[PDB]
C-alpha cells in the first residue's frame, strides 16, 4: 500500500490556507492535526479562490462526522467526501492535493 | 479564537 498523501500531521492553520491557496483545483484538501484543540482534526479545503476549514466532530459512541453521516475512521469519512459535497451550501467533493 | 464552517 501507499501512504495517503492527505495527511500533514501538526502544521498552522495559516500554513495549511497558505499551501491550499496554490492548488489549482476546487476540493484541493489536506488533514491536519488542530493546534487549537488538542486530539481534534481539522479539515482544509481550498474552493474558488477561498479555504475553508471544518472540524472533525466525534460523537458518544466514538465515530468521526462532519454533518449527520458517521464513520468509523478518518479514512472513510474522506473516501465518502470525495462523492458527497463537505459544505450544505457549496458543491465541494474533495480531490487530492496535487 | 478559530472558526469552523461547521461549528
Amino acid at each position: 500500500m501507499k501512504p495517503h498523501p492527505w495527511f500533514f500531521g501538526k502544521i498552522p492553520r495559516a500554513k495549511a490556507e497558505e499551501m491550499l491557496s496554490k492548488q489549482r483545483h476546487d476540493g484541493a484538501f489536506l488533514i491536519r492535526e488542530s493546534e487549537s484543540a488538542p486530539g481534534d482534526f481539522s479539515l482544509s479545503v481550498k474552493f474558488g479562490n477561498d479555504v475553508q476549514h471544518f472540524k472533525v466532530l466525534r460523537d458518544g459512541a466514538g465515530k468521526y462526522f462532519l454533518w449527520v453521516v458517521k464513520f468509523n475512521s478518518l479514512n472513510e469519512l474522506v473516501d465518502y467526501h470525495r462523492s458527497t459535497s463537505v459544505s450544505r451550501n457549496q458543491q465541494i467533493f474533495l480531490r487530492d492535493i496535487e | 479564537k478559530p472558526f469552523y464552517v461547521n461549528v
